[PDB]
């Protein structure tokens, strides 16, 4: 009987309006008194502030609600949860011109607030002109954040027409994060452009500021693939022979089977032998019978070959 | 529209058929197949079947290349996607070179990859209809490229057999990425390296697969079989 003894108290405590336009007032009164003491109380404590701006809107809207988010900014300017609760409380009676000048103070008084950032264009798109978004957007990359302050930038971009400003807006990208992933994310938009020309001097581009320390194996693949798009078989083999020489140890094995993958597509069978040769040889061998194993693979290789 | 136009296609060059009969009748039927292309995607593929009538008929004629020539200018006409089911529809035909016909195909179906290069396996051409299978398993990834890959290990193993390890060990080592296991150690065993096999075998990660390598084991001799055992306890059934 001890988790009985527990149990039984439980269920034991268990077991255990407005008229007129005046006595409204009295009633609505009381229940500042309560707010405005619970204030005194705590000074910071944005669950009471909160609570007291969203309640006077409900009962009237405008002076009472929009200054007590704007006292109770001044107590913690830096609380999101009270920027943002101040924001929707507008735009919930609908008022967009009072709310754009609000969030700009927000936007400026901290930039390291992507919450912020977002939700600024965000509202544009519902507003409406979308000159507006890139003045915002663009003053966000003077800050120059990150690739997903970029992207969301140019999808602005994709979902309507411009496809030149795209373009320009993709390589002021690739000058301020230059790295590889950027590089290949600029011909993705010259695929659905359709510019067969203009891919090409977009990936020669990518060679000219990286230089030898900066650019991946991936980089050279990715570009292989859009010769398999086209077909062409003069631009594949001279890619591929070019990009093998920089790699050697660091990145081989991963591109040689690429190679062959093309050469499976387009007698001619000789890098077949050299793909394999060098990936026999590549194999690791620790020890005198696993170096000695590795010597029959190699060997009936050179004597096939 | 499809059986619609199809039967109105069926019954006009009928029509021309009975007129044949009548020595009234294939010019006519061409004007009528013309209509048939007046006619105006499933069932613009009925009309393609009526494309297929108009040279079958014509094949029948006694012109087969005459008509071969018309239903490339058809698809050549489509130089779209739900075309290419007509292309199934003629090139199946018009083998009877036909590679590039074949291929174009690919810039826009497993089953007809195998077919093709069953083709190519029946005029020997070997070493080229392995590529094929390079280039379907480019596309599927693992899941439909298994389904190509088993016949192509089977049979690429049947080809060359021995003459050169190298090559058919990255094969295996493409193939890689469970019964591939047990295709590539039984040409170890009587090719390759044989401890690199029983390695192989151990790489493998199940009962019947434990089973195995412990056989290949005492293959080589008794003792190694014992200590089989010991990596086999790492089921209740084992």
């Amino acid at each position: 009987x001890x988790x009985x003894x527990x149990x039984x108290x439980x269920x034991x405590x268990x077991x255990x309006n407005i008229t007129d336009l005046e006595e409204l007032q009295e009633f609505q009164g009381r229940k500042r008194k309560e707010f405005e003491d619970a204030i005194r109380r705590n000074r910071l404590a944005m669950g009471h502030w909160m609570r007291y701006g969203q309640w006077e809107l409900d009962q009237k809207e405008f002076a009472r609600a929009r200054s007590v988010f704007e006292r109770a900014l001044d107590v913690d300017s830096t609380y999101i949860p009270l920027w943002l609760k101040y924001i929707e409380c507008e735009m919930k009676n609908r008022n967009i011109n009072h709310a754009r000048n609000l969030f700009d103070r927000a936007v400026t008084q901290l930039p390291r607030v992507d919450k912020l950032w977002y939700k600024y264009v965000y509202m544009e798109e519902m507003l409406g002109n979308i000159t507006g978004c890139r003045q915002v957007f663009e003053r966000w990359l003077k800050w120059e954040p990150d690739e997903n302050c970029w992207m969301s930038y140019i999808r602005m971009e994709r979902r309507y027409h411009e496809n030149e400003r795209a373009r320009g807006i993709y390589e002021r990208f690739v000058v301020v994060h230059p790295e590889v992933t950027n590089w290949l994310r600029w011909a993705r938009f010259e695929e659905e452009c359709g510019n067969a020309a203009n891919v090409r001097q977009v990936y020669l581009a990518a060679i000219d500021a990286l230089g030898q320390e900066f650019l991946n194996e991936r980089f050279f693949i990715a570009f292989a693939k859009f010769e398999i798009r086209q077909k062409e078989y003069e631009r594949a083999r001279t890619i591929f022979k070019y990009a093998i020489d920089f790699m050697p140890r660091s990145k081989s094995m991963e591109l040689y089977k690429e190679y062959t993958h093309f050469e499976k597509q387009f007698x001619x069978x000789x890098x077949x032998x050299x793909x394999x040769x060098x990936x026999x040889x590549x194999x690791x061998x620790x020890x005198x019978x696993x170096x000695x194993x590795x010597x029959x693979x190699x060997x009936x290789x050179x004597x096939x070959x | 529209x499809x059986x619609x136009x199809x039967x109105x296609x069926x019954x006009x060059x009928x029509x021309x058929x009975x007129x044949x009969x009548x020595x009234x009748x294939x010019x006519x039927x061409x004007x009528x197949x013309x209509x048939x292309x007046x006619x105006x995607x499933x069932x613009x593929x009925x009309x393609x079947x009526x494309x297929x009538x108009x040279x079958x008929x014509x094949x029948x004629x006694x012109x087969x290349x005459x008509x071969x020539x018309x239903x490339x200018x058809x698809x050549x006409x489509x130089x779209x996607x739900x075309x290419x089911x007509x292309x199934x529809x003629x090139x199946x035909x018009x083998x009877x070179t036909t590679r590039k016909l074949y291929d174009r195909v690919f810039e826009l179906t497993p089953q007809v990859v195998v077919n093709y290069a069953n083709l190519l396996e029946e005029n020997a051409y070997f070493e080229d209809s392995f590529k094929i299978y390079e280039r379907g398993v480019a596309l599927f990834s693992y899941p439909v490229a298994f389904e190509l890959w088993n016949l192509y290990l089977t049979k690429f193993v049947k080809r060359y057999q021995g003459t050169h390890m190298e090559r058919t060990r990255d094969l295996f080592e493409q193939a890689l990425e469970k019964s591939i296991y047990l295709l590539y150690a039984d040409f170890e065993e009587k090719f390759g390296k044989a401890k690199r096999s029983i390695s192989i075998l151990e790489k493998a990660a199940l009962a019947i697969y434990n089973v195995l390598l412990v056989k290949v084991a005492l293959n080589y001799g008794v003792l190694a079989t014992r200590t089989v055992y010991e990596k086999a306890i790492e089921x209740x059934x084992x």
